[PDB]
């Protein structure tokens, strides 16, 4: 979770 | 026997005697026929779309 | 860098291709037990790069450009499978099979892919495991109806054949396959990053494209 | 061709019943089916149409919703099953064929009818005038009926209807669109119109041509007849 | 238009019917049955269960059989045989005993490579039978080859003989690359030409499913 | 040979006789008239209930219902003007080659290699189609049937014999012999009196329906003969063979007129038919398409390319407003 970038997050 | 050669020569004389007209009067004829109903053929001359019944009706 | 230079390019003529496809079969053309596979694959294909195309441009699309790409996927399986299913059992398949069973496969696949969108939608959020074996599983279905294909007709029987098996195999696994893998899967475990948008994002974006745009010609130009 | 229906009879206000109509020698899948209803001392009224194949059916409102027509294509069957039957439903049923294609003759046979007693503005109506007319044999006769809307469609068919109803006897077809005699009629009716109002010449009138007639509409789902003319000797 | 949603009502009963009796006709193998005459087709046809053209139908196997006889037709075969155009299989029956009679073989040769390299059959796979073969031995000898085959440097064998036979058939196509004949040795009491028709014909439709299929 | 010689000089005769008659050629008389320019016809309507090869197709007397048959043992009356289908009747069997609407509307015929030719009636009770008659009597295919009335009809057969029949008996009531090839078309004159029919004999002959004997026999075809036409007026009539040439001859000169080809066509004519006015000639091919020629000048005027495979049939209406034809794809389209 803490290690993700803008692409990563969907909704 | 041999009567099938034997009808023949009659079948064919009684095509012999005919009354051939001139290829000239058979031409014109031809061109008579075309002319007088040259009007009247929505092929030739493209009918307008109101009386077509194959594109609204 | 700008490796996303042409994996728009890349789309403008798959999705021009998908789009003949789209029209052609489906319009000038009989559908047979078949076609009816490689329409909903053309169908699937258009939203994929038009989303793909749209996203190239630099919302609320995501869920649409995935759920055609795991349709797509899913067909190419389904695809996979019943032509496999038609050499095993010649007779069945051809005076036996119901008519309309395409159409049925056709859309529990359509089902199969925005039910698993919209659960993914609502540590606890374990789906994406689900996805990846979903994804293994649709691997393995093709090269294992792939297989017994080959070894099929050079076992028994008395060329372009092999030629075509092995490229349709060898596309959707070093095209297809390592975008969705790699998605849902280093978003759990992974540490690392700069490989993350190195080949692991450009490339897994593009092979994807590039898959996209190359199957309309493998399943409906070329031949 | 026959067509023989059965049920009916003494029936108590507010209870339910079954009508059955059997067909013998036409294919029944072929053909829409009606049910028309007529009063003891009035016209024909049409009940109900089910058209084949079952992908169609039309009623009517003093009955829709307590009435259900069906069809039994294996048997060759037609039902009319009513509940909550009230006083005004007391009449003689019939059943009647229709088939509809390029050149058809809807309403071309009549069933024999089953006896019952039970002790809006968008639709076209259907007057005519007149209501008896005592004419002598051998005299040239002319019925005229009037519509409260065209019915000439936009395509060149006009739908108007002329049956006969002679006494003891269920309706004949005569005319269908105004201008076309049905198979089996003598020559001598004729139908003219433009429209609105409708003439029948029952020309060089004979010993049989005695009874009423009733003119009919097709342009619009409910069908609805007139008020009927009788003729006299 | 109420009795003109009818007639589109009508319009859509009947093509539903063609739909399906489309579909139930597409499940069904067709076979053509060529040969010169007093060959043994008669025997072929009575082999199984079992005027213009006579048509036979049967079954085997959860599959169904059409078989096209067109003999009693004496006519122009180029304003016909373009009908059989789509059949599935031909079946071509050739007797082996007239080696000697009028020069008959020579005939049933013409036939076979005037029909295989026609141009309608070019993908049409043919099914060769030769249900003449008990007194062929007896023929053979009592006489040998040289009466139709002058160049037949062999022994007077009937296994040698029937395979010099088979091989001047086998060398009359120009396509060895689209359509296969598969060859058979009926007697007149193997019960056998049924599976060897069913084991053609599948391997016939396997083809079939592949070039529908888009592949190869 | 004892009387096997006089034949030849009688048939020089006859050719140097009609040569006598030549003293222009219709192409110098039409020199001088105007040509029709270009012509442009498009697809209107598209026919789709088949599922194999249209082998024929007729019109019916009002210009608006068509029947159709298809190598799947169906035949098809179709509604032109809103492309419904009123009747499908299935055969009992699905080899057909010809097809023909009744003048009066109540019957249509069919027949193939059957060699039986199979009469349907349409009027009738119960709401069905009925088999009415099948008249068997040929020793060979059936290549066209025509109606005449209602109780009579025409038949040519591949067994080089036509044959009038009536329909109420059975039987046949006249037979027409002389050709020596096998008969592929047959074409009745407007008034219903004398019929041509154009074997493969690269030849085509006059019959008279009253008598029964052939009146003229025209030749100068170099192939077997496919389709023929009358002309509106009667006095002559097209045809159409495999070496990809039409001619129109006369019955008034006994000899040909015209000819209309190209040096870009080399397949062959599978239709043959007229305008109403008799100045357009309309010919199938098996290029995918067909060719319109003017019936005066022989040189094009322009095609109808809509079809994916050969053309098999083509008719005209009665009242001249459009053309159908009918191909090898299963699809019906008519042209206006």
């Amino acid at each position: 979770p803490e290690w993700w970038m803008d692409y990563q997050k969907r909704y | 026997s041999i009567a099938q050669a034997r009808k023949l020569v009659e079948q064919l004389k009684m095509e012999a005697n005919i009354d051939r007209i001139k290829v000239s009067k058979a031409a014109a004829d031809l061109m008579a026929y075309c002319e007088a109903h040259a009007k009247e053929d929505p092929l030739l001359t493209p009918v307008p779309a109101s009386e077509n019944p194959f594109r609204e009706k | 860098l700008s490796l996303t230079v042409l994996t728009c390019i890349v789309s403008l003529v798959g999705l021009t291709g998908n789009a003949v496809v789209l029209w052609l079969l489906g319009c000038r053309m009989r559908r047979n037990a078949f076609s009816i596979y490689i329409l909903n694959l053309a169908a699937a294909d258009f939203l994929f790069l038009s989303g793909r195309l749209i996203y190239s441009l630099l919302k609320i699309l995501y869920p649409v450009m995935m759920f055609s790409y795991f349709a797509g996927l899913s067909f190419l399986s389904a695809v996979s499978t019943e032509r496999c299913l038609s050499v095993l059992w010649p007779i069945w398949y051809r005076c036996h099979r119901p008519t309309h069973l395409s159409a049925v496969v056709c859309v529990l696949l359509w089902a199969l892919s925005l039910l698993r969108s919209i659960l993914e939608w609502m540590w606890c959020q374990t789906s994406d495991f689900i996805t990846v074996a979903w994804l293994i599983f649709l691997c393995v279905v093709l090269c294992g109806s792939s297989l017994v294909l080959l070894i099929r007709i050079l076992c028994g029987s008395r060329t372009r054949l092999y030629v075509t098996i092995l490229l349709t195999v060898l596309v959707f696994l070093l095209c297809g396959l390592p975008f969705g893998i790699q998605f849902f899967l280093f978003l759990w475990i992974h540490v690392d990053r700069e490989v993350l948008f190195c080949h692991v994002h450009l490339v897994s974006i593009f092979l994807s494209a590039l898959n996209s745009s190359a199957n309309p010609i493998i399943y409906f130009f070329v031949g | 061709v026959q067509l023989v229906e059965s049920g009916g009879g003494l029936v108590q206000p507010g209870g339910s019943r079954k009508l059955s109509c059997s067909a013998s020698g036409f294919a029944f899948s072929s053909f829409g089916m009606h049910w028309v209803r007529q009063a003891p001392e009035k016209g024909l009224e049409w009940v109900a149409y089910i058209s084949s194949g079952s992908g169609t059916i039309y009623y009517a409102d003093t009955v829709k919703g307590r009435f259900t027509i069906s069809r039994d294509d294996p048997k060759n069957t037609l039902f009319l099953q009513m509940t909550s039957l009230r006083s005004e439903d007391t009449a003689m049923y019939y059943c009647v064929r229709s088939i509809y294609y390029y050149g058809s003759s809807p309403f071309d046979f009549w069933g024999q009818g089953t006896t019952l007693t039970v002790s809006g503005s968008a639709d076209i109506v259907m007057t005519q005038a007149t209501s008896s007319v005592p004419v002598t044999p051998g005299e040239s006769v002319s019925i005229s009926c009037r519509s409260s809307k065209s019915l000439l469609h936009s395509n060149g068919n006009t739908y108007l209807y002329w049956f006969l109803q002679r006494p003891g006897q269920s309706p004949q077809l005569l005319i269908y669109r105004m201008s076309n005699l049905a198979s089996g009629v003598p020559d001598r009716f004729s139908g003219s119109g433009s429209g609105t109002a409708f003439t029948l010449t029952i020309s060089r009138l004979e010993a049989e041509d005695v009874g009423v007639y009733y003119c009919m509409q097709h342009l619009e789902y409910p069908l609805t007849f007139g008020a009927g003319t009788k003729l006299e000797l | 238009s109420a009795e003109d949603k009818a007639a589109v009502e009508r319009s859509k009963m009947i093509d539903r019917n063609l739909r399906e009796d489309g579909e139930k006709a597409a499940r069904e193998v067709k076979l053509l049955l060529l040969g010169a005459g007093e060959s043994g087709k008669s025997t072929i046809v009575k082999q199984m269960k079992i005027t213009g053209i006579v048509e036979t139908h049967f079954t085997f196997k959860d599959l169904h059989f059409k078989m096209f006889d067109v003999g009693g037709q004496r006519s122009e075969r180029k304003k016909w045989i373009h009908c059989f155009e789509g059949v599935t299989a031909i079946i071509f029956c050739v007797a082996l005993s007239d080696y000697d009679l009028v020069n008959r073989m020579h005939e049933s040769m013409k036939l076979f490579d005037s029909i295989c390299n026609n141009k309608w059959f070019t993908d049409t796979s043919i099914i060769l039978f030769l249900n003449k073969k008990d007194l062929f031995e007896e023929k053979i000898k009592k006489s040998p080859l040289t009466i139709c085959y002058p160049e037949y440097a062999g022994s007077n064998t009937y296994e040698e003989a029937a395979a010099y036979i088979q091989c001047q058939f086998e060398d009359l196509n120009k396509r060895k690359d689209t359509k296969e004949i598969y060859t058979h040795f009926t007697c007149a009491t193997d019960t056998k030409n049924v599976q060897f028709v069913f084991d053609a014909v599948t391997d016939v439709i396997i083809k079939n499913n592949l070039k529908d299929c888009g592949l190869f | 040979d004892q009387l096997r010689q006089e034949a030849e000089q009688l048939k020089n005769q006859i050719r140097d006789a009609r040569k006598a008659c030549a003293d222009a050629t219709l192409s110098q008389i039409t020199n001088n008239i105007d040509p029709v320019g270009r012509i442009q016809m498009r697809t209107r309507r598209t026919l789709r209930g088949h599922l194999a090869k249209i082998y024929a197709m007729h019109w019916g007397t009002d210009s608006r219902l068509l029947v159709s048959a298809s190598q799947d043992g169906k035949l098809i009356i179709w509604d032109s003007y809103t492309t419904n289908k009123v009747h499908a009747i299935p055969l009992r069997s699905s080899w057909v080659m010809t097809c023909a609407y009744a003048p009066s509307g109540n019957y249509v015929a069919c027949g193939g290699l059957d060699n039986i030719c199979s009469i349907y009636n349409l009027k009738t009770r119960e709401g069905n189609v009925r088999v009415s008659r099948e008249l068997a009597g040929h020793t060979g295919y059936l290549s066209c049937c025509r109606f005449l009335d209602d109780n009579q009809i025409v038949t040519s057969s591949g067994d080089t014999t036509c044959a009038l029949w009536d329909i109420e008996t059975g039987q046949q009531t006249t037979t027409f012999t002389g050709h020596t090839g096998d008969v592929m078309s047959l074409s009745l004159a407007p008034d219903t009196r004398l019929f041509v029919s154009g074997a493969c004999d690269a030849s085509a002959k006059l019959w008279d329906v009253r008598e029964g004997m052939c009146r003229q026999t025209f030749t100068g075809h170099e192939s077997d003969i496919n389709a023929i036409c009358f002309f509106p007026n009667g006095n002559a009539f097209a045809t159409g063979s495999d070496d990809a040439t039409c001619r129109l001859f006369d019955l008034r000169a006994d000899q040909e007129l015209m000819t209309y080809s190209h040096d870009n066509i080399i397949c062959g004519i599978t239709s043959v038919s007229f305008s109403k006015s008799g100045r357009l000639l309309l010919a199938g091919y098996d290029d995918f398409n067909c060719n319109v020629w003017d019936a005066l000048k022989a040189d094009r005027a322009g095609v109808l390319a809509g079809h994916d495979n050969r053309v098999s049939c083509l008719g005209v209406t009665d009242d001249g407003m459009a053309v159908a034809t009918g191909s090898w794809d299963s699809f019906l389209k008519i042209w206006n």
